[PDB]
């Protein structure tokens, strides 16, 4: 369902359903939340789950809050040290702008 | 004193000392001696010379030793190298949750080439899209028979592809007669297409968009660029 309103166009169903089962834990499902979106509020959680600064940084720097990541890192007593490629590079982009629809409700005919 | 006598042991003396010396915690020292790949591998796990643990695997000869090094290594935070057993390894999974948190298309098209692996519908899709591309997720739904699904997208974020396909499904559904199981129009009656006028294509909002696509949307952020996707482009879009 959630897929359903992410395929339409709109933004909040999903977000509530996004809480409602974030509420109901996770490990790997919060992903769905964040591509559609921009932002996030996950991460608070996130963190949380990882807590090694690692995914809050790699999550983190874009909205201009690298740093928070970085403050517990070294709180820590700091352990990353080396990183593979990933820079965001790929699309999270499509939709719906003007003219051609979403599709909320679909009409047809029998005919 | 043994060290004279070290010459004078060999193969799987060492081996046995070695646990002894592993057992006096002398680790490294247990290493020095070290002797199977087995018991190399292991006491490299908890040894980490990482580099050097990669020359013990050499070809590891297991991605079951690159899964337990993987996360072995992912907890010594040597991800460049990671990555590269890992996905020596290729195994997707884990290596995917690195990739995707810091972002990276790259991965993805590699990945994509992997999305195409995989075997379940749906992950694959959310590749298609995450890289942006409808047109991905449509092919992929080909595939599949996924066709009432594929129809939504092809509406929502319109490559027009609504026209095509819903051809072909209610083909399907004409296949399996019954006018209301046929069901008809692009157009104009029953649905009336681009008569109907409404959120999923056109030209300038499209322009800005080409561009937008281009650059990092911006607030304030690191070298890993910007994108946002909130309430702004919520109105933005609509302009």
């Amino acid at each position: 369902l959630s897929f359903l309103y992410l395929i339409t166009g709109n933004l909040e169903k999903l977000r509530k359903m996004m809480k409602i089962a974030e509420i109901r834990k996770d490990m790997s499902g919060h992903y769905q939340n964040a591509l559609y979106l921009g932002d996030v509020s996950e991460r608070v959680r996130i963190l949380k789950n990882c807590g090694q600064k690692s995914l809050a940084y790699l999550s983190a720097a874009t909205h201009g809050l690298d740093e928070e990541a970085e403050s517990l890192k070294e709180t820590f007593d700091p352990e990353k040290e080396t990183i593979p490629d990933i820079d965001p590079n790929a699309k999270l982009l499509q939709p719906p702008a003007p003219i051609m629809p979403l599709d909320t409700n679909w009409p047809l005919l029998t005919v | 004193m043994a060290d004279k006598v070290l010459p004078t042991i060999p193969k799987e003396q060492r081996t046995r000392v070695a646990h002894f010396l592993e057992k006096q915690g002398f680790k490294q020292q247990a290493l020095t001696v070290s002797t199977d790949p087995e018991h190399r591998f292991e006491l490299a796990l908890q040894l980490g010379e990482l580099k050097i643990a990669y020359q013990l695997a050499v070809e590891a000869e297991s991605e079951q030793k690159w899964k337990q090094l993987a996360e072995l290594a992912i907890s010594k935070c040597q991800f460049s190298l990671a990555q590269e057993c890992l996905h020596h390894a290729q195994d997707y999974g884990g290596l995917l949750l690195l990739a995707t948190a810091s972002g990276n298309a790259s991965m993805v098209n590699k990945l994509a080439e992997g999305a195409e692996r995989d075997g379940k519908n749906n992950v694959a899709f959310m590749s298609y899209f995450l890289q942006g591309k409808l047109d991905a997720c449509l092919e992929l739904l080909i595939r599949t028979g996924r066709l009432p699904e594929a129809a939504f997208l092809a509406r929502t974020y319109l490559p027009s592809q609504v026209s095509r396909v819903v051809k072909l499904w209610r083909e399907n559904l004409s296949k399996v007669n019954q006018k209301a199981a046929e069901s008809l129009a692009d157009p104009t009656e029953y649905e009336n297409l681009f008569p109907g006028l409404k959120e999923a294509f056109v030209v300038e909002e499209w322009v800005k968009e080409t561009h937008a696509d281009l650059w990092p949307a911006k607030q304030y952020p690191l070298v890993t660029p910007n994108e946002e996707r909130n309430v702004m482009e919520e109105a933005k879009g609509f302009q």
